[PDB]
DNA sequence: ACTTTTTCCGG
RNA sequence: AGGA
DNA sequence: AAGT
């Protein structure tokens, strides 16, 4: 069924950006700790808190 | 305060040596030290304290 | 004469 | 060096 | 950008 509205439809040059979810996503639930502070390590890479 | 903070105690006579948990030896691999800055600085104190002691 | 803060999160 |  |  036809839309009651008419859509602004045409090509538009879109760019893909360097930020992609699966490179951003992170979870931790007990992991590596600092030596000094004995606290969770920093950064997704390092499986940080 | 006579019990916890007499003025004479602001002048250091006997320096407390903090234990390793405070100045960890970041011992990368087997045969390689990696001692903390506080360890180096305490060494410099000792080094200077010995020269003075012998000197006098 | 003289000091100290300023939003939150790969190398 | 970079995101919100 | 302020204030001992």
């Amino acid at each position: 069924k036809k839309l009651m509205a008419q859509i602004f439809f045409g090509p538009t040059y879109y760019q893909r950006l360097r930020h992609m979810v699966d490179d951003k996503i992170h979870a931790r639930a007990r992991g590596p700790m600092q030596v000094l502070t004995r606290q969770p390590v920093e950064g997704r890479s390092r499986d940080g808190g | 305060n006579e019990v916890f903070s007499r003025p004479e105690w602001m002048i250091l006579t006997c320096l407390p040596v903090p234990p390793p948990p405070v100045r960890p030896s970041i011992s990368f691999n087997e045969s390689q030290r990696g001692e903390d800055d506080l360890t180096f600085k305490l060494a410099d104190i000792l080094k200077a304290n010995i020269s003075l002691e012998t000197l006098e």
